[PDB]
């Protein structure tokens, strides 16, 4: 509530950005898995 | 390898989708935590002057 | 957070400014009765 909710808005805006780098790095290893065979 | 292909290329029209949302929520994650310090400086203002009225009824009380 | 600060503190400002509006509304009391005397 009131600030710490928007602080919790924020924080779950960094929890998407966070699996966003997740799946980002994921992608990574999958394209270099589809280069390496 | 040609279902590689439909794979690799399946990927990676996902993965610059990827990186083209990823930006975006960088980029409103910024202006959000911005607008935020903009809220944060906000309160400090007024806080600073709700008690500087509040102390100035004080006065005016007694 | 703070908007439930803000909105407390606003109105304990506005209740505080209720007492002092009041004080002065029977403090001009007073004066009318300096005024018969």
């Amino acid at each position: 509530g009131s600030f710490d909710e928007i602080s919790q808005y924020i924080q779950e805006l960094e929890e998407e950005r966070r699996l966003t780098e997740s799946s980002i790095r994921k992608m990574e290893k999958e394209k270099s898995d589809l280069n390496e065979k | 390898i040609d279902e590689l292909t439909t794979r690799k290329c399946s990927v990676d029209a996902r993965l610059q989708a990827e990186n083209e949302r990823a930006e975006r929520q960088d980029r409103g994650l910024k202006e959000a935590e911005t607008t935020y310090a903009k809220l944060v400086e906000s309160q400090k203002t007024l806080v600073d002057f709700v008690r500087k009225e509040y102390e100035d009824t004080k006065h005016q009380k007694y």
